[PDB]
């Protein structure tokens, strides 16, 4: 039989050592396509494999020992992604065909500039549909990325920031280091990013985890993304080019996610070799010699044993190859004619690498808990299907986020200062109303030598109605202040605005018919007052209905709460209020005090004699003098206050409740002085 | 006379977009040769040049390669490679054959790793050469504050990277860090939020126009802010990339206006000055030389980068050539199969060491990186203008003055200022406050000067001289307080600030207790009716507010309630302009406020609660006109009551220092008029009768 040769470069150390695993099965390969009388009958197939852990310059230098020796060589199949690239470059002067079996690189997929390159190993963007599926399902919208900057990472990177700007979702920050990654750690650590993506190497990986230990970026608010086909103990190694220590990255790199993807039909087929899989995964691993768990490059061994049979299979389709030379084209393009036209079934199950590459389907997720490996859930990228498995462990059983920032009212004392003010209003109100009665139905000779009692029950309904109000004051947010709160306002204003006036203008008439007499009465004096009161009914109700006092929220208080969450508190505190309020409330408040200055004046311009109507001058001016000063004291105070959480509601009140009780003291004494 | 070959890569054709600059230097070495022919320092040898033809290309460049590698001669170093990609090809696998390689074009930061290029050697100050020059030029202006702005490509990000390894270990720090693909303006708009006023930007060419368009919108330019921009474009790059078919989103006239005067960084061609070089000719004659040299050919400007490298080349071949050996070194000098790495090593450990002065200043080396010169560019009426320049050995940076200008009048600033202000009182309401309480002393004047007169009248009741006496003149002295209390800083100078709020407290307490003194002489007389001393009673107030001074007295001793002063960071734009104020205010507090404070206010309060306790008991004891008991009990209540009022109003407002002066003043001085014409206008009345 004639005799033909291949070239093969297989790496078996530096940043991907596949070829530990790969060198004895392409060895398992030959020995079964050698012993088939069906697909070669005159012919045989021999090796010749060369070292290149996947470093250009000896890549270089084996590439220029296989083109210019003897014999002539047919096929070259490459290793690692910078020789994929440079051999596909290259090959286009000699009219070659390169098949990779473990470069994912998607700017391969470019026909344009590589013609005549063939591979089966899947593109590294099928990683993107399931990353954007773990950022819905946790809901987030800020991420950062950190790169090794050779051109297979910064198209999938490219492709991941395209297919997310249809989520919602945007990159924030980006970094990048040649070879030394420090300040990107430092600076990345300074801007405190949350969640981190990792594209590098193996080797570069201890020399950032080391770093992110160096600098603290780690622990219970970080989440970090990397990638799946490592090895198992790929952090156990002894490495003299680096300080740090072993428990250094057993904390450092607890609780990340990995995702990888399948490689191997689950089913149980008949291959094109009459063999299931799992005999022949039990072929290959009696032929290593170290366990299967920790030989670099385990899981990418049957594409390269189909990468045979489909060039086996091809050569079949072809079957005048013994006098081929380096500048002939019709065989090049006869072998590519039988090569685009190919497709079968072998031990990964259909073997079709005629397409725009995405032959295979699902993935797997895995997570790092306590030094052992966990694996999450399966996915498909076609039906959406998403086999959860409810393992996933937090910390505090929950993921982190980024940061928020919570609305939160003002409230006050709603039990001890409410409910003590409402029971003191309690005790007051119905012993106001029983004294009422007790002026009713006394029609009595001394009564009637007494002063009016209709002037003594317009003030006391005044004095009920201002009473009957810390009702409508205490009520806030906590209960009802949802939507009627502009009506609890308004029906404070009314209560206001009658109740003072009612009972101040039944102490004035007496006062102004008490001056005017000394130095008729039974009809001219009551109609000017109600008169007057009409006139002050009116000056509510038509800046109340013309401009009303809605709502406001007022906002002062600042950010970090310092509690043990980041979350940021932001304090407001609502207040019935028009856009104009210090105009209206300081004339009616001017208007009103200048009339009880006027009042205390006609008390003051004459306190000697009373004679045949009452004689109740000395009491009622000591009344209306202590409300009056109480009234001045206290009301300019809560416009000047706006903190209202203890100050403003328990001066109003305790002047109300004081003045309500002098009133009823000053009032209903004589009668029990008389009786 | 057997020759010595090196080999030569560069683009030739004139089909290729950069096969000029190829013929652009293709004369140049043309003299260097024939200078050596002149001179042949080679005497028993003879020099040459082969040169092929790359076109920029890895699959044609490597079969050059391969095919000179196969077919030629013996060969020594290579020289040349202009495109960025097939050098770094070759450099990255120039270690099997033990060869140095030698680029006076390929600027890329790349090479800069000795790491993976231990062969590499280039004769042109790389985009590196940068970062030392701008940072001695800030120590010329003292800016601090700055600001980077950068693409990501890879040269982009390793001039990233080197920036904070050269900023080490200065006072300068970057506020900011951001980096775009395709959308500049929104990191534009955080830097906008960040308030920053100098710019360091890298970006290629194209992103330049649409940055500062959408920058342009945003008001960063004007007569406050500062561009430095790398200056490798071609000339008058802006009058057609802004066309580019009609890129309408932003247009020309609201450009050129708003691209004024930013800084460009780039090197120098040639040298200034003017010495004896290696040659043996001045610059003048090179230059003159090469301008009638050429032909036809257009002029490039690297030819001067490689025509002092050939010379460079020659000497260090010469220098490496004469070791101790001579006849087993013409054997090991021509059996060179590729394989001597000794050889090497003598080749490069003599190259690494050369010092002379070549057609662009000293040819020295660091760590392969040639030291050069830099060139300052700035931009005016469209178009460039040369304004600087940098030495390396020297360390020195050179301005050419009576040339540069700025839009204002002087240099911008890297930050606004920030002005502390105190807030003050209102002096019509000190005046007016203060005139009224001057008005209050004279009428105790008046008051105590109607006392003193009837002195010795019977119709005075001849009863309560001293106590009436001691009442007005603890008026008297408490009008002296609220004339001290209104102080500021401004007129204190902090020399009598630390003494004046405890002799406050002083002349207060004082107050205070011949307040309760001629409180408590009612209720003596109560406790009496509800049933030997000329003096005693005076006597025993006299002795309270004695012991309860001296604890005071000496409780303060050891108290060292001094200043404080604290601050409210909200600032605003009051003038408009820009300088952001904040408002600090001072105190006179101590580390024991709760336990003396709260214990002599208690003490006040228990004191004023017997009082209260008196007039309530007591309302007519049937006195007669010797005593006044109502007037008293008028006053004792309206004094607690504004007290307790007074107390809990100035614990609360303490944001407000214009309402709680006007507060206290108020309570002090209405509560001591009505005190005094309560006590007195009843007797004055009486004398009206007379
Ligand atoms: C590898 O290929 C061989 C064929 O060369 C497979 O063995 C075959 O197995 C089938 C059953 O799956 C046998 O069928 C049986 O045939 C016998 C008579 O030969 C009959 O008595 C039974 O009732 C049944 O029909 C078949 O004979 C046998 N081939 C030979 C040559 O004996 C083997 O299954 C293949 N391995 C895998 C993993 O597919
Ligand atoms: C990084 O590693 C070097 C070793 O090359 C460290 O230097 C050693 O420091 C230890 C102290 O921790 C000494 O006992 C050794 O004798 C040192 N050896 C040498 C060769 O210097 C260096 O301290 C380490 N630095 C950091 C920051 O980890
Ligand atoms: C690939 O291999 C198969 C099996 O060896 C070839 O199949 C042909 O099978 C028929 C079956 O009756 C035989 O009569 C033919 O003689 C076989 N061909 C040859 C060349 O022997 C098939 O032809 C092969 N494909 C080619 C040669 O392109
Ligand atoms: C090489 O193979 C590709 C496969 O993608 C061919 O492209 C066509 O792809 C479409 C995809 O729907 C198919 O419908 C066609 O049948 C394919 N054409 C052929 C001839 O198979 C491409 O044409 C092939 N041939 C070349 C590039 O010469
Ligand atoms: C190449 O030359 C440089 C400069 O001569 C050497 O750098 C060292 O520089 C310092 C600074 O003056 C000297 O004190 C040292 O003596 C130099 N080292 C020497 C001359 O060996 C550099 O080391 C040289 N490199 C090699 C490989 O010889
Ligand atoms: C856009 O096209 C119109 C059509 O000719 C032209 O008038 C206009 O100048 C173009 N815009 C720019 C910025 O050149
Ligand atoms: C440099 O500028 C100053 C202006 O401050 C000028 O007085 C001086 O002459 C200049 N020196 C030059 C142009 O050499
Ligand atoms: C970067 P690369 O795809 O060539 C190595 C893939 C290892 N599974």
């Amino acid at each position: 039989r004639r005799a033909v040769y291949i070239g093969a470069l297989f790496p078996m150390s530096g940043g991907w050592p596949g070829g530990q695993a790969c060198q004895p099965a392409v060895e398992m390969a030959l020995e079964d396509v050698n012993s088939r009388r069906d697909i070669l009958p005159d012919y045989e197939l021999k090796l010749i494999h060369h070292d290149s852990k996947c470093d250009p310059g000896q890549a270089t230098k084996y590439l220029y020992e296989l083109l210019y020796n003897d014999p002539i060589k047919i096929i070259l199949m490459p290793g690692c992604s910078s020789v994929s690239t440079l051999v596909a470059e290259a090959a286009r002067m000699w009219n070659l065909i390169v098949l990779s079996y473990g470069s994912s690189s998607p700017a391969l997929s470019n026909r344009q500039r590589f013609p005549t390159f063939f591979r089966t190993h899947p593109s590294a963007t099928l990683h993107n549909p399931t990353r954007v599926k773990l950022f819905e399902k946790w809901g987030w919208k800020k991420i950062a990325t950190i790169q090794q900057t050779t051109e297979v990472f910064t198209s999938t990177l490219d492709d991941l920031e395209e297919r997310v700007k249809e989520a919602g979702i945007e990159i924030t920050f980006r970094q990048s280091f040649f070879s030394d990654p420090a300040v990107p750690v430092k600076n990345l650590k300074r801007q405190d990013a949350r969640i981190i993506v990792g594209l590098f190497y193996e080797t570069e990986a201890r020399k950032v985890f080391c770093e992110v230990y160096k600098e603290r970026l780690f622990g219970k608010k970080y989440v970090w993304f990397l990638i799946g086909w490592y090895a198992d103990n790929w952090f156990k190694i002894y490495d003299p080019s680096i300080n740090c220590t072993v428990d250094e990255m057993t904390e450092a790199v607890e609780g990340h996610i990995t995702t990888e993807i399948v490689m191997l039909n689950p089913a149980n087929t008949r291959s094109i070799s009459n063999m299931t899989s799992q005999e022949f995964v039990e072929k290959l691993t009696k032929r290593l010699k170290r366990h299967p768990e920790e030989t670099g490059g385990f899981q990418e061994a049957p594409l390269a044993y189909d990468a045979i049979w489909a060039l086996a299979l091809a050569l079949n389709k072809t079957s005048r190859l013994e006098d081929f030379n380096y500048n002939n084209q019709t065989i090049t393009d006869q072998i590519y004619r039988a090569m685009n036209s190919s497709s079968f079934e072998g031990v990964s199950g259909h073997v079709v690498f005629d397409a725009s590459g995405s032959r295979m389907a699902w993935t797997l997720i895995e997570q790092l808990q306590g030094g052992s490996y966990k694996k999450i859930g399966y996915y498909d990228s076609t039906k959406d299907d998403l086999s959860w498995s409810k393992t996933d462990k937090w910390i505090g059983g929950s993921p982190p986020a980024d940061q928020t920032l919570v609305i939160k009212t003002f409230r006050f004392l709603s039990q001890k200062l409410f409910i003590s003010v409402s029971v003191l209003s309690s005790l007051g109100i119905v012993l106001a109303v029983v004294c009422l009665s007790f002026n009713i139905y006394n029609s009595h000779v001394r009564y009637i030598q007494n002063s009016q009692p209709n002037l003594n029950n317009l003030t006391a309904v005044g004095c009920s109605l201002a009473l009957a109000a810390v009702f409508p004051l205490g009520l806030d947010g906590y209960h009802i202040g949802r939507n009627q709160f502009p009506f609890v306002c308004q029906a404070r204003l009314w209560l206001l605005g009658l109740g003072f006036s009612l009972g101040y203008g039944s102490m004035f008439t007496k006062i102004w018919w008490v001056h005017t007499v000394f130095t008729l009465e039974p009809w001219k004096l009551y109609a000017t007052v109600g008169l007057l009161v009409g006139m002050d009914v009116l000056t509510l109700a038509i800046w109340q209905i013309v401009d009303p006092l809605h709502r406001t929220i007022e906002t002062f208080a600042k950010e970090e709460p310092k509690e043990d969450i980041d979350v940021s508190i932001l304090p407001q505190l609502e207040h019935c209020s028009s856009r104009k309020m210090n105009t209206w409330l300081g004339i009616f408040y001017g208007y009103k005090g200048l009339l009880l200055l006027l009042g205390i004046f006609l008390a003051y311009e004459t306190k000697s004699v009373s004679t045949e109507k009452i004689n109740d001058h000395r009491a009622v001016g000591m009344a209306i003098y202590n409300v009056a000063v109480l009234c001045l004291i206290t009301a300019p105070v809560t416009m000047i206050l706006s903190s209202q959480q203890d100050a403003a509601f328990a001066f109003a009140s305790l002047a109300i409740v004081f003045s309500s009780y002098i009133t009823l003291v000053v009032l209903f004494v004589p009668k029990m002085r008389r009786l | 006379s057997p020759p010595l070959s090196i080999m030569g890569l560069m683009p030739l054709t004139k089909e290729v977009a950069k096969g000029s600059i190829g013929r652009g230097v293709l004369p140049a070495v043309e003299l260097a040769i024939e200078q050596i022919r002149n001179e042949s320092l080679l005497r028993p040898y003879f020099l040459d040049l082969r040169l092929y033809d790359t076109e920029c290309d890895n699959a044609k460049g490597l079969k050059a390669f391969y095919d000179a590698i196969k077919y030629g001669p013996n060969h020594l170093m290579v020289f040349g490679g202009v495109c960025p990609s097939v050098t770094s090809i070759i450099a990255e696998s120039l270690q099997g054959w033990n060869l140095v390689q030698l680029s006076f074009a390929a600027t890329t930061p790349v090479l800069a790793d000795k790491k993976k290029y231990p062969y590499f050697f280039r004769t042109v100050p790389s985009d590196n050469a940068v970062n030392p020059a701008i940072l001695k030029l800030l120590k010329h202006y003292q800016w601090k504050r700055v600001g980077t702005l950068t693409q990501d490509v890879q040269r982009f990000s390793e001039v990233r990277n080197d920036l904070t390894g050269v900023l080490y270990g200065e006072d300068i720090e970057i506020s900011d860090t951001e980096s775009f693909s395709n959308d500049p303006c929104t990191s534009v708009k955080k830097l906008k939020g960040n308030d920053v006023r100098i710019i360091l930007g890298q970006f290629d060419q194209n992103m330049a126009a649409k940055v500062f368009c959408c920058a342009y919108e945003e008001n960063m330019y004007g007569s406050k802010y500062q561009w430095i921009i790398p200056g490798w474009y071609e000339p008058s790059w802006w009058e057609q990339v802004h066309t580019e078919a009609n890129s309408s989103r932003c247009l020309r006239k609201n450009l050129l206006a708003a691209m004024e005067g930013y800084i460009g960084v780039d090197f120098e061609p040639l040298s200034s000055k003017q010495i004896k070089t290696i040659s043996g000719k001045t610059p003048q004659q090179y230059e003159r030389e090469y301008n009638n040299k050429r032909s036809g050919v257009g002029p490039s400007k690297f030819h001067g980068y490689a025509y002092d490298g050939i010379w460079v080349i020659a000497k260090t071949l010469q220098r490496a050539m004469e070791t101790l050996h001579a006849s087993s070194r013409h054997q090991r000098i021509q059996d060179f199969n590729y394989t001597d790495h000794t050889l090497g090593r003598i080749i490069l450990n003599a190259m690494n060491e050369t010092n002379f002065f070549g057609v662009t200043g000293q040819v020295v080396f660091r760590n392969g990186e040639r030291m050069g010169t830099i060139k300052f560019t700035q931009f005016q009426d469209s178009r460039e203008v040369k304004v600087g320049e940098y030495n390396a050995v020297a360390d020195t940076l050179e301005i050419i003055n009576d040339t540069i200008r700025f839009q204002g009048s002087e240099p911008p600033k890297d930050k606004t200022i920030i002005l502390e202000q105190l807030r003050k009182i209102s002096l019509p309401l000190y005046s007016i406050l203060s005139a009224l309480t001057i008005l209050g002393m004279i009428m105790a004047s008046a008051f105590l000067f109607f006392n003193i007169k009837n002195r010795n009248q019977k119709l005075i009741k001849m009863s309560s001289p001293y106590m009436n006496n001691l009442i007005i003149l603890g008026g008297m002295l408490s009008y002296a307080s609220i004339f001290l209390f209104g102080l500021d800083g401004s007129f204190v100078s902090e020399k009598t600030f630390e003494t004046l709020c405890t002799v406050r407290t002083w002349i207060l307490t004082v107050g205070y207790t011949t307040a309760f003194g001629a409180m408590f002489a009612k209720t003596w007389r109560v406790h009496a009716i509800f049933k030997i001393k000329d003096q005693k009673l005076l006597v025993i107030v006299g002795g309270m507010l004695l012991i309860d001074l001296c604890i005071l007295i000496c409780w303060q001793a050891v108290d060292p309630l001094r200043r404080t002063v604290e601050k409210y960071s909200m600032e605003p734009d009051p003038a408009g302009r820009d300088i952001s104020i904040r408002p600090l205010l001072e105190h006179c507090e101590n580390t024991h406020m709760t336990i003396w404070l709260g214990i002599v206010y208690a003490y006040k309060g228990l004191l004023m609660l017997f009082g209260c306790f008196l007039a309530w008991e007591t309302r007519n004891v049937s006195i007669p006109a010797l005593n006044d008991s109502k007037y008293i009990g008028m006053s004792v209540y309206n004094v607690g009551i504004m007290c307790i009022i007074g107390a809990a109003v100035s614990f609360l407002t303490r944001d407000q220092p214009n309402v709680q002066f006007c507060i206290v003043a108020l309570v002090i001085i209405f509560c001591s008029t009505i005190t005094l014409c309560l006590v007195f206008v009843p007797k004055l009345i009486t004398l009206r009768t007379n």
